[PDB]
């Protein structure tokens, strides 16, 4: 086994890991691919998402050529710290983890020609600026940008290993998404100009579509049932002032409870979302059903109900039994067609 | 209402330098991707350049290294510097802004478009 | 005095960068796990936390020694000088080796060159749960054990002890779950960089229903039953029957609100949602029944009592039938 | 003293325990409990801050000199052999590093070594929450060597082994510390038999918080539903609104009672009380619904009976409930 | 190989314990910041989180090299072998340098000896916010940059580029705040251990009112309006007018309770508190108005309609007048 | 700068940092000094407070005497790890932070005579035991104790740099308190005895008084208005049974909600606070108002109100309009005289 020990000692003899390969001679070309083991949950409140990847980088270092019984050295990852590696970082990363349980989750393989393969297991939290105007029927393109921290494009360039569409692969059953659907991803590469120079940036946009099922169950269905309940009052006799006032005030309190609690998981945006409009309109219908009874009660003459002369069924009530359900159905037709 | 207004253009001599600027109003596009497209006559819209909130510049292959896209985030504007102009570059140049859903190079991902500036190169 | 020279000799010329039998056959690593505790099985975070004693067994002939009939237990810092397998957990979100009073690590050498490597690990492992039958659901949370850099040409994994490799499962006590069984799986996974050995430890968790009966099911049942009191109130009492009906409607809302605050935002209907929706419909229909009774008497008077008598029977019969189908389907 | 320290470490090997291959290394442990922190019922754990002291003999550290004891900081700790003591039921545990490592090392001329460090330990305590909030627990703290079996390391409690402070600056808000006991046993693992040292802390819950939070509000609502028995039965909206809103409030109170507990699937004492209060307020509304039905359509004297039966039954339940859970 | 020999000679005999010009004039350090994002502006924690690229420039003549017309961009681990300023943030609470994939750090040398040293830092800086005008308040959050151990006789800070030393502010988009301006301040701070150079980066934040209109102001306005409906109901409808009056009082409590749970416990009155108290008084006075009407007719009868007709004007007029004084004082 | 490199090399040659200065000849005297840059928030749940300080320590080490051009060596903090420093720890500290951004927040100054100045920037989290009997009108004396972990008072003694009052300085604009006022600090020193010997302890007591404004706004004021609301029903006619029942029930349920939420700001202690008694008494007033109506309804003979004989105005109502407001006003004066 001392043959392979002597090969490693020769490689590291007089080797400077402070210098990128080809420094002052050529541009270091780094080929990258990403295997997404899990696309983690998306946090709307923080406008961030989590992704777990195998981040693979490959480049050629002529100082690491060797001859031996094997053509590839599948080495302990501690060998990585003794050689030069790319200083890749994620531009939109917030707080990432390079896993090291039970050992640093890194592999290093050296081919005899001097090509290096260097992969690591990462958990990246990345910024995804969301536009929530169409929430909860919104779609987002969450980016994942990475590149060199220190080396400009005249020094280090990044490329995708295979075709860009094939250089980012997501595992078949690795979705940790709860309320989003990963429709697909687009792979690109660009250039960023900063105060320190011009840098290659490799981008991947993950296209996410929110699932509406949770908000139908917990927001849209309760709102609709509160509107339907508020219109049950129209079918009670006008001499039921306490009963029809309870209908009006409880549904208004219910809509207020729904309204202030529907944005609890969202960032406090200044603009109004699609769900805000639906709740505001449902509030108007519920508010108008209590104003309607006030008008009916104002034209009630006698304080006794039908068992002398008796009150008549209100014309306002007769038309409200039709107009209110009809206009709420029309709103739902326009609302859902506008956003779906 | 949201309006995008391209400026510059007209006629330019071959090899001339032209700067095309786009002014946006009615909505702040700081978090959006502001892009440039061109449409040669009898041809589909061709992606030229884009620049997202992080100042990352994307380019089409035919214009990479020739055209430069910059953004004035304070002025809510995007500019496209045109250099090495050739008669093949004569088209209508469009300013666009969008969230880049299903790709920032596809024209269907941009919801806001300018009217369009004619750029012509006479040889 | 002689033991020091032996240990000094073993570490002299040792190359930690090379695995045992580096150019030769794969090194077989045997694993057994002693589970200390499972806790924080989180539906919200879709994960569980595991504390375990993780032991790895392999032979390194470079560490063979003679003359000492002892199994040399060394200070845990010697693990930094010896090669150990690059074992990782694929579905691991957050983990640490305990470090009080020292790093909870063990290195025991044997004269034939066998190394026993123990670690005390707490890991938060991902467990995507299907909540469609919640709270009457069963979950299967797994632990995926794999080598990171070494393909099957370099390393082999096996459960040391077969079905007895994992101990301590019967002693685990989860407040919300019962561990029905655990399984041990050995297989190979292929990635673009090669084929890697994988060991899988999976538990089958059955959620206890007793908490949810007192928390949500009983108040839903008692609220639905009290909504039938209105059928026995005289039809004249509009204010009594409306207040009774509206308050039962609002109680079901508070019950659901308290429930959903403790759960993730999943886009489908759970079993508990199916029950709460059913109880709401019964409570909503009882209130609609009076509006129908009120409308018929006052809006058409110019058999009101028969509707109440019909409702006194149909509502208790339909609700008890709803519970019969619900529980027979889910239990 | 520099000469003494240099010669002690010359030829020293900290990877080998003293008297390896000769006899077990006997370690005398000592614990000063600085504070027993909060008891978390949901996570089934408690916090403890200790000064953990360990004493043993290392013949490689004998020295002949005029000075009798070397009093050293944490610099020397990493250079000599140290026991690999770990805490078996510790979910989290940290040493202290401000402003320096909170560690002390003292070496006597006959080789005796005193090693002390400050620890904060989150220890796992599986609480049995039956009889809650009138429950008592013995929360353990177990430690042993990670890699040295009984044939290599033995722990032994000293004469004054576990010491507590004033027990008044402790963060025991809901529990009162009543006492402790220390035990020693041998535990067989797959890698050998180990000496395990256990300290049990006996804790009895103070129900003062839960009386204010759950018992008194629930009782007042039960009393509230009895007010309807004195209201005229012709006031149908008054009796019904009183009856059903009282039931609605018990539903809210039941949820608040269990917010501080793990979602255990057995009935505690507090669950039994809240459930019985629910049955009382449920019956008060059914009592009026029965009376209202039979009068609009002796039974008519139901209000007089309910004025006596309901307060007497609730007092009777309270007599049995508090006697069973406090004395029996 | 020439570069490798050059770097070795630069680091040979280099003393990291000594600053450049250790016994001479102070080393001038130029600083510029590229702000990547501002997030987590919290009133509960009284802090904001800032991610930035923190660049420091200084000339160290010991690092001057000749023969290479290149700027030597070295591996970031060489920073541990060089002297760097002991710069720190005084109001920083928790800050980390990003470390994925490697430590987000850059060292770029120049032939004359200039060192460019960059770090990617996320810091949570304390920002004590005056919330007396909340949610119409303007906050001023600062970042205080100081040398820890070097006084003004050893080190000098300046903003490299003047007012253009900080970039990226125009690209920041806060969901709840708008940045009005940022300033760069250079000054000295005297402690008991000497005078130290300080650079200040302050932002002025204006809170967006749109969220609070939908969340607290509009439900309070609409509930206050709804309490006037009782003025149009007959005096003898005691059950209806008390139910409406008490429900509007209860609704105002729910609005404040939800708002209270999202805010730190401050001892003074905020602007939003002043509005909810104003709306509560109007809702409370409408309920008390019926009690006055009921007492006059029933407790004193043995004009009732005048009071209700009078209230139909005064309550809408006084509440609109209250909104006039409120919004003129705070907008 | 080779002159200063030799001086540092000469000083560290033969220097044993394992040994305290003056070992075997004298007690090492450490003069301490605390500058509080911010008195951070006080946590009632954990009974702890945060504090950001410049912790200054000074002592003499004859091994570090030097002669040269500069009288004081203002060195990099990396030098501090090579020499002996006091092992000061905070006795009541819980989880403190030594700041490491962008470098270790430490300084070390060596004067030519061997005197050392050693300051570090810390965030200390210390236990503050609180007696919450008078909450929210309570005051606390939060301690800050520190001393040597390993060295007994025969080896290392601590002293304040100046007069003890002037040795702890709080910055003018550093208060991060929301619910408290910092009324000043008391500085003291003492001796603690343990099993390992006697140790010098340095104590500081920061005196804090709770600001009552939040609890007046959020708890006391709603409690007072609920009691006033419950007494409104005394002025309604005795025949409005549903209206007066709604008054009694809703105010009792409001007090029930207030009592639950008033404990959320505090650790779950087993005794009653001063706010518990105010809510308990307010509950008694609100509950008696409903019991008063039940008595009035018991003596109401007719179900119809005045427009045949009619009911008279209840004497209980006439007396309750005076007794209830008067007794509550008397209780408020006595309550606020006791605690303020
Ligand atoms: C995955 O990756 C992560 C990230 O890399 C790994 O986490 C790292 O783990 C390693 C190994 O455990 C740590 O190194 C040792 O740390 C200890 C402890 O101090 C560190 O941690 C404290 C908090 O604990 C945190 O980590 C521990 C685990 O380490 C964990 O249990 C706990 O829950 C918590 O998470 C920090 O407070 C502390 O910071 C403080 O001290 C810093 C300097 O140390 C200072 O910069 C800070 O500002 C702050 O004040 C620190 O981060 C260290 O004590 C230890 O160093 C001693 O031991 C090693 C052993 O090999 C030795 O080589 C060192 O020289 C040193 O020993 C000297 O000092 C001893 C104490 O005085 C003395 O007894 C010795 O004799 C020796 O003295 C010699 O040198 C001195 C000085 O030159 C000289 O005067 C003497 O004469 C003599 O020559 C190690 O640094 C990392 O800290 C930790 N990093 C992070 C970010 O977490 C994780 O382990 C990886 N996981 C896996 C599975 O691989
Ligand atoms: C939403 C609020 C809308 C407010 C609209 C307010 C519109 C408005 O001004 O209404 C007044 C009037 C009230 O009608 P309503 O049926 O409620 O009241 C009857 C009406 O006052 C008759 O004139 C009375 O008869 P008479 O002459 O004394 O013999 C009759 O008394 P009696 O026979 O029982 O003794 C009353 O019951 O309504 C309309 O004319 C239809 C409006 C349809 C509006 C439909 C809007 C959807
Ligand atoms: C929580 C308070 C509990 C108080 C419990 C107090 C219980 C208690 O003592 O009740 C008796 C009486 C009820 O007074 P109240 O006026 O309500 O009842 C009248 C009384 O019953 C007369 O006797 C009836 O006339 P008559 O004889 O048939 O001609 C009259 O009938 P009518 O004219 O309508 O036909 C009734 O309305 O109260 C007091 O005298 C003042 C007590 C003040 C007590 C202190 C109050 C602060
Ligand atoms: C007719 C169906 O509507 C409802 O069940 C409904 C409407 N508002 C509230 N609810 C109930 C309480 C509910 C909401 C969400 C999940 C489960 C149950
Ligand atoms: C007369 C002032 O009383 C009130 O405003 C009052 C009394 N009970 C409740 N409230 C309201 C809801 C409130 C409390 C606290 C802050 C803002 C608004
Ligand atoms: C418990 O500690 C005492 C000293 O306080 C000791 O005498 C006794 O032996 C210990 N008990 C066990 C079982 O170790
Ligand atoms: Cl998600
Ligand atoms: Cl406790
Ligand atoms: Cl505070």
């Amino acid at each position: 086994t001392t043959v392979f020990t002597r090969i490693l000692d020769r490689l590291l003899d007089g080797y400077d890991n402070r210098l990128r390969p080809g420094l002052g001679e050529r541009v270091t070309e780094v080929k990258t691919d990403i295997f997404v083991t899990s696309f983690g949950p998306v946090s709307d409140h923080d406008m961030e998402y989590t992704i777990d990847v195998f981040f693979r980088q490959s480049w050629k270092d002529e100082r690491l050529k060797f001859k031996g019984p094997m053509t590839v050295l599948r080495l302990n990852n501690l060998m990585a710290s003794k050689i030069w590696t790319p200083d890749t970082f994620f531009h939109n990363g917030k707080k990432s983890v390079a896993h090291n349980m039970t050992m640093p989750n890194k592999l290093l393989r050296i081919t005899e020609d001097g090509t290096l393969l260097y992969t690591m297991r990462l958990t990246v939290r990345a910024e995804c600026p969301m536009h929530l105007e169409d929430f909860p029927m919104d779609a987002h393109a969450c980016p994942l940008k990475f590149g060199s921290y220190a080396y400009t494009r005249a020094e280090v360039v990044y490329e995708w290993t295979r075709e860009p569409a094939r250089s980012v692969v997501v595992a078949e059953d690795g979705s940790r998404l709860n309320q989003y659907d990963l429709l697909g991803q687009t792979v690109d590469s660009g250039i960023v100009q900063s105060s320190t120079g011009e840098y290659v940036v490799m981008t991947t946009h993950f296209h996410l579509k929110r699932k509406i099922g949770y908000f139908v169950i917990q927001t849209y269905l309760p709102c609709i049932m509160t509107v339907i309940l508020s219109q049950v009052s129209f079918w009670l006799n006008r001499e039921s002032v306490p009963a029809r006032t309870v209908f009006g005030v409880t549904t208004v309190l219910t809509m207020t409870t729904l309204s202030i609690s529907a944005r609890n998981s969202l960032p406090k945006v200044a603009y109004a979302t699609a769900m805000d409009w639906f709740i505001a309109v449902c509030y108007a219908f519920v508010f108008s059903a209590l104003i309607e009874f006030a008008t009916v009660n104002y034209f009630t003459k006698r304080g006794y109900a039908w068992d002398k002369t008796f009150n008549s069924v209100s014309k306002i009530d007769r038309l409200s039994r039709i107009a209110f359900p009809l206009l709420f159905g029309i709103f739902n037709l326009v609302y859902w067609a506008t956003y779906l | 209402q949201v309006q995008l207004q391209e400026s510059g253009g007209g006629l330019v001599q071959k090899y001339g330098s032209l700067r095309v600027s786009c002014a946006a109003s009615g909505r702040t596009f700081t978090t959006y991707i502001m892009a440039w497209f061109r449409q040669a006559p009898g041809k589909e819209r061709e992606f030229l350049a884009a620049m997202d909130q992080g100042r990352i510049q994307y380019y089409g292959d035919s214009v990479r290294g020739r055209f430069t896209i910059s953004r004035d985030y304070a002025k809510n504007s995007v500019d496209l510097q045109l250099d090495g102009l050739r008669p093949e570059d004569t088209a209508v140049y469009y300013c666009a802004a969008g969230a880049g859903f299903w790709g920032l190079r596809t024209a269907s991902s941009y919801h806001y478009w300018g009217q369009g500036t004619q750029v012509t190169v006479s040889s | 005095s002689f033991v020091k020279e032996t240990v000094d000799k073993l570490l002299k010329g040792y190359d930690i960068r090379l695995r045992p039998d580096f150019g030769g056959p794969p090194v077989c690593v045997g694993m057994n796990i002693d589970i200390a505790s499972i806790d924080m099985v989180s539906e919200v975070n879709m994960d569980y936390t595991l504390t375990m004693y993780f032991q790895q067994y392999w032979r390194d002939k470079r560490l063979a020694y003679s003359g000492i009939p002892l199994n040399l237990t060394l200070d845990n810092r010697v693990a930094d000088q010896l090669w150990v397998p690059d074992t990782y957990f694929l579905n691991d979100k957050k983990s640490f080796v305990h470090g009080v009073t020292v790093k909870n690590r063990m290195i025991r050498l044997h004269p034939d060159g066998t190394v026993l490597y123990g670690l005390r690990i707490t890991t938060t492992a991902a467990c995507m749960m299907d909540l469609r039958r919640y709270p009457l659901d069963e979950q299967n949370c797994t632990l995926e054990i794999e080598s990171y850099g070494y393909t099957t040409d370099d390393i082999e994994f096996y459960w040391r002890g077969g079905d007895k490799a994992v101990t301590g499962v019967e002693r685990i006590e989860l407040p919300q779950f019962s561990i029905v069984e655990h399984r041990l799986v050995s297989r190979n996974v292929v990635f673009a960089t090669g084929a890697y050995p994988r060991l899988s430890l999976s538990f089958r968790l059955k959620r206890n229903i007793g908490y949810f009966i007192l928390q949500t099911y009983m108040p839903s049942i008692l609220i639905t039953i009290l909504s039938w009191v209105s059928f026995w109130i005289n039809y004249d009492a509009s204010a009594a029957r409306v207040a009774l009906g509206i308050t039962t409607v609002l109680t079901m809302t508070t019950i659901n609100t308290h429930l959903r605050e403790t759960l993730p935002k999943i886009p489908y209907v759970k079993a508990i949602d199916m029950y709460l929706m059913g109880c709401f419909v019964f409570v909503f229909l009882a209130l609609l029944e009076y509006a129908f009774v009120n409308y018929i008497f006052f809006g058409r008077g110019p058999d009101v009592n028969a509707i109440d008598r019909w409702s006194r029977i149909v509502f208790p019969f339909t609700f008890s039938l709803f519970n019969l189908v619900y529980w027979l389907y889910y239990v | 003293v520099t000469v003494i320290l240099n010669n002690l470490l010359e030829g020293y090997d900290n990877k080998l325990r003293p008297d390896i291959g000769v006899k077990p290394t006997l370690i005398h442990t000592d614990m000063y409990v600085n504070s027993i922190g909060p008891v978390n019922a949901i996570n089934m754990e408690y916090t403890i801050d200790i000064f953990f002291a360990q004493t043993w003999y290392d013949r490689r550290l004998k020295f002949n000199s005029t000075i009798k004891v070397l009093r050293l900081n944490s610099n020397m700790v990493g250079k000599i052999w140290i026991p690999d003591t770990f805490f078996r039921n510790s979910k989290k545990a940290d040493a202290h590093w401000i402003t320096t490592p909170n560690r002390m090392l003292r070496i006597w001329n006959d080789g005796r070594v005193l090693y002390t460090l400050r620890l904060t330990i989150d220890a796992e305590c599986q609480l049995q929450l039956h009889n809650f909030p009138m429950d008592e627990h013995s929360c353990p703290l177990e430690f042993s060597s990670y890699g040295y079996p009984r044939e290599e390391i033995v722990y032994q409690w000293k004469r004054s082994s576990v010491e507590v402070g004033d027990t008044r600056s402790w963060r025991l808000y809901q529990f009162s510390f009543v006492g402790l006991r220390n035990t020693t046993e041998v535990v067989k693992t797959t890698s050998g038999d180990y000496v395990v040292m256990s300290v049990y802390f006996d804790l009895s819950r103070r129900m003062g918080y839960f009386t204010i939070q759950t018992y008194i509000p629930c009782t007042l609502i039960v009393v509230l539903s009895w007010v309807s028995f004195w209201i005229n039965k012709d006031a149908v909206p008054a009796r019904t609104s009183l009856g059903i809103t009282t039931v609605l409030t018990m539903t809210t109170l039941s949820t608040i009672a269990r917010k501080s507990l793990p979602k255990v699937s057995y009935v505690t004492a507090m669950d039994l009380f809240v459930s019985v209060c629910f049955i009382f307020v449920f019956s008060a509304l059914v009592e009026y619904g029965t009376l209202h039905y039979f009068v609009s359509n002796r039974i008519a004297k139901m209000d007089s009976y309910a004025r006596i039966f309901f307060p007497t039954a609730f007092c009777l339940f309270n007599l049995v409930y508090w006697v069973s859970y406090l004395y029996l």
